[PDB]
């Protein structure tokens, strides 16, 4: 047993994984839909990866250190210039009402903590604790009445802006500290699309 | 020949030596609620199911399937909360004669798939498997049914022993929970080997569960 | 203030990178875990199950139950095995899908023995001995039973002995293998020959199945995680 | 001077952060505080008090 | 009482919250009115969140870590490009005089502290102590002849522009170090607006 | 012998040195070939420097500490403006499946390391250890069926861009901690072009 | 935070220059090495021994 280390479960999850690709536009007064902001609730069970990783076992408990990678984009050939824009990346916590408009009353909420990246800078990060109800996250649960992680929303802070100006944002979610239980048998990649 | 008693019930057992602890973890009380160890914990005994040639499987869950047995049944309706551990005590009397063998494999969090309550709970009389009948190899989520035996199980090869036991701790993300609604553990008995027989014997053989609730405790009793 | 030189490598967001982040919810009080049974440590413990080895693998049999029995009838009794299982045990098909061949395919590399068991599940009745053989690295597969034989082998009678074990040990020369080689078959062959057909008493079932289990040993370890699971 | 390497999360305003900012009255020397009766250490202080149920919540 | 914490007043009061949006223009020489410099009295009054949770109880002493997210736009689509612009972000504690034009003497007074915040780099920040004149800030004072936690104004340094450039400066108030005292029923959502 | 440490093989090996430049291109629309990403095995066979002096020696192990430096530039003279890119740079470990698209599986797998470097920023690094399967790197082997460091990957993440903006990344190898075995004859510079 | 102040020669990639570089494999166990017999510690090693001097360089 050659140092098993690397199969460890820390070793095993803990790597930095591409879960979403949020895209969100410049607020734009030409024709600019409710893609203003972009919201995704955060869940596992969309990236097949991570996914099949935590149905090996039954339980578990993660803390969770997103970080987003943001990158623009002129839309048309009128570029000309627009200065370094701001995004607000909202992590509503689990429970908490998630936003409907731009500029709905949940941005400026003191609850939901917010980063505001500016563009060209090194990658935002914050590390969301385990924010289970239960004492560990269930990935099989045969019950009656899946989990909550929270919602991320993003959107540009900028407002009076001349050209349109498209962004999307990597989420990396690197799950940390993970412990499982209960291992199970693997399911097939066949079954995730 | 170890005879076993619990109040009021009483089994015969080979003698307990090929006994799975599932998970090494033995079932303990918590470390607040009742704790109602007085008649609740004995042996019910649920109805035999017949293993035939053509036999994929069967399966009931814990503790849906004691919800109408006795008292068990009664403190866990009538209170809210509950846990309890098991022991599963999966007897199959065969001759000499025939061969075959039992995967009984104690599955945490069995949910099944081919989704409603009545369906997913067969209560007593237990479900089967099919080649609605989940997939058998699969366990109804699509699995390849050697790994499997990941799970807390014991073989049944009708050569060599003939019953298996499977104590059972109490496996749930909550330290208790309501047991009207959601069943912790999932017991699955699938034919490894086809039931075959010597020319006119018995063509088929008995397959009888005698489940011990151990270390239940409940709240709050309304 | 303190000078500071900012070195390359900076405002780069290296994935496998380690560092202290900001928390989100700095006042929230997480949820206490508590003593769950069945807790994993570690990925390898999951390999050193015992799960179950599909051994005909064909379009009929595949994807059901009768994938991992192997019958034993007394049929034309033929020198060549009931099975002869190669063990690349992410590459070989059959030992690919057990547990232990799951987590092989997440890794690069990996090292130590395999256990091999199989379980006579037939009449209580029966009789007979079946030799297990193991070919070593390079070694083509036996043929015969006498071949078979000569080298290692352990003859079984099912009598007696319901079960029969056996690990295979840890022979390469590196350190460790690759679990996708250069398409070259290594290391195992376990056969099972009859050394004599089974004997059975009055209108018992001349077909038997022993069914097959596989799990790495203690000593087994793997090496350089590769994810490839992608739709 | 020392090497440092900028990780990321920087120039983040994270609302929840907590750090040592620089304060723009340095000299100003600040109002004691007294003891005023009555002081909360915790909201749920407040909820330790037994306030009155409304029990009748018709329209009149 | 499992680790009661989260409700205490620390962790109740001391959150970011947006208190203002304060817009500032370029000093072009089109037609540029008086906008060229924005001035907010710093008061919880207009935020109904945080003036929700202090009149929970009658007397206060905080801190106050102002921060500031300014995110600019060019007007027209006449972009082409402009400098980075700087801008003066001057806290005006209590009892001072207020500016009155975009150059008036206050911008170059001592004792106003400022600060001087390039574009498209970390986001700016102070700390007003407790600036009070009584020993506790009073929210509801019976009595005859409100408190006074200062002013903030902002202005584009920049003087020869060519190009308008809008911006909003976003005030993160995060009330540090509370002391609160005397509870009280908390006031209606609905008499707010 | 006067300090003889700066012929140790170290001080020898241990050099800063340019092993590939790598092109990749924007993700324009216009016709933009597989040139979209750029892919690389590591390989000291094509430095001749670096090459020649690994080959005094039959034997090696070393670490290695590539550094990338990338620049950019408008493709045509419709240059208006574009905003600032951000680049993958994978390091796909020996053994793993190289990258065959612009937007393959790979690039998101987790197992993969991946830096995401910002243009305009301090050159990127990472350092691969010793990643043989063997106890050293074997520049020469009298044996049947050469050895893997892994493959480099480059891409611009940014999508819809209006402007055409090609890129080279050089590689600055650095070989750390080396230990070498069995000095040898060095081969000519003749044969090596 | 720790005020500091970012003197020059920053954000600058001197070839020469020694740091302590983030490893992209952190988890990898690295394959240990062993004595192989004829370890080289100093490129002077290889002038210590006798080769041998040609002479006759002409043509032929």
């Amino acid at each position: 047993h050659r140092s098993r280390s690397e199969s460890s479960i820390e070793s095993f999850f803990a790597r930095g994984a591409c879960v979403t690709i949020m895209t969100v536009d410049n607020p734009a007064s030409t024709t600019n839909k409710d893609k203003l902001f972009a919201v995704w609730k955060i869940t596992y069970k969309d990236t097949v990866q991570l996914r099949r990783k935590l149905e090996f076992f039954t339980y578990s408990r993660f803390d969770m250190e997103l970080t987003f990678v943001v990158t623009a984009n002129f839309t048309e050939t009128n570029n000309g210039h627009a200065l370094n824009q701001v995004y607000q990346i909202m992590y509503v916590p689990p429970g908490a009402p998630v936003p409907e408009k731009w500029d709905d009353y949940t941005w400026q909420t003191s609850s939901n903590p917010s980063i505001f990246y500016t563009y060209g800078t090194a990658p935002a990060r914050i590390s969301v604790p385990y924010v289970g109800i239960s004492n560990a996250y269930s990935h099989f649960y045969d019950g009656f009445s899946l989990n909550d992680f929270g919602i991320l929303a993003v959107r540009v802070v900028n407002d009076h802006n001349p050209t349109k100006v498209t962004s999307k944002i990597r989420v990396y979610l690197k799950p940390k500290h993970i412990r499982v239980w209960c291992p199970r048998p693997p399911r097939a990649v066949a079954y995730y699309g | 020949v170890l005879q076993l008693t619990l109040g009021n019930s009483t089994i015969t057992t080979q003698e307990a030596a090929n006994s799975v602890v599932a998970y090494g973890r033995w079932p303990e009380y918590l470390r607040q609620p009742t704790e109602p160890d007085v008649a609740a914990c004995r042996f019910y005994t649920l109805d035999t199911v017949s293993w035939t040639k053509e036999s994929r499987g069967w399966w009931w869950k814990l503790p849906d399937a004691l919800r109408d047995m006795g008292l068990f049944g009664q403190n866990m309706y009538y209170h809210y909360l509950g846990r309890s551990g098991y022991t599963v005590h999966v007897q199959c009397n065969a001759s000499k004669f025939h061969q075959g063998a039992l995967g009984v494999f104690a599955v945490p969090e069995m949910c099944l798939a081919g989704t409603s309550y009545q369906n997913a709970n067969p209560g007593e009389k237990g479900g089967t498997f099919t080649g609605f009948c989940p997939v058998d190899y699969l366990l109804g989520n699509g699995t390849l049914l050697g790994n499997a035996f990941v799970f807390p199980h014991q073989i049944i090869n009708l050569r060599t022993n003939n019953c298996a036991t499977l104590v059972l701790p109490y496996v749930n993300s909550l330290s208790i929970d309501s047991m009207v609604k959601h069943n912790n553990w999932g017991i699955a008995i699938l034919p490894l080997a086809p039931l075959n027989f010597a020319s006119e014997s018995s063509p088929e053989i008995p397959i009888t569960l005698t489940i011990a609730p151990m270390c239940c405790e409940f709240n709050g009793l309304r | 203030g303190l000078p500071v030189m900012n070195t390359p490598g900076s405002n780069q967001y290296l994935t496998a990178d380690n560092f202290q982040s900001p928390c989100a919810l700095p006042e929230f009080d997480v949820t206490p875990p508590i003593d769950i049974p069945g807790e994993v440590k570690n990925m390898m413990e999951l390999a050193e199950i015992d799960t179950m080895i599909p051994f005909d693998l064909s379009a009929t049999k595949k994807n059901t139950m009768e994938m991992y029995r192997v019958r034993l009838s007394d049929k034309p009794h033929t020198d060549d095995p009931i099975l002869c299982l190669s063990l690349s045990p992410a590459s070989d098909p059959r030992l690919s899908h057990t547990m232990l061949g799951e987590i092989l395919n997440y890794y690069t590399h990996w090292a130590g023995s395999l256990k091999f068991t199989f379980l006579f599940c037939g009449s209580m009745m029966a009789t007979g001995k079946l030799l297990v053989s193991y070919a070593p690295p390079g070694a083509d597969p036996p043929k015969k039973r006498k071949e078979a034989m000569l080298g290692t082998h352990v003859i079984w009678d099912i009598g007696l002995q319901s079960s029969c074990t056996m690990v295979v040990p840890w022979i390469s020369n590196t350190t460790y293998r690759q679990t996708i080689d250069d398409s070259f078959t290594e290391g195992g062959y376990i056969s099972v020959f009859y050394q004599t057909r089974i004997v059975v008493p009055l209108s018992t079932p001349r077909e038997m199945d022993i069914l097959g289990f596989v799990s790495a040993c203690n000593d087994f370890s793997v090496r350089l995680l590769r994810d490839t699971t992608h739709i």
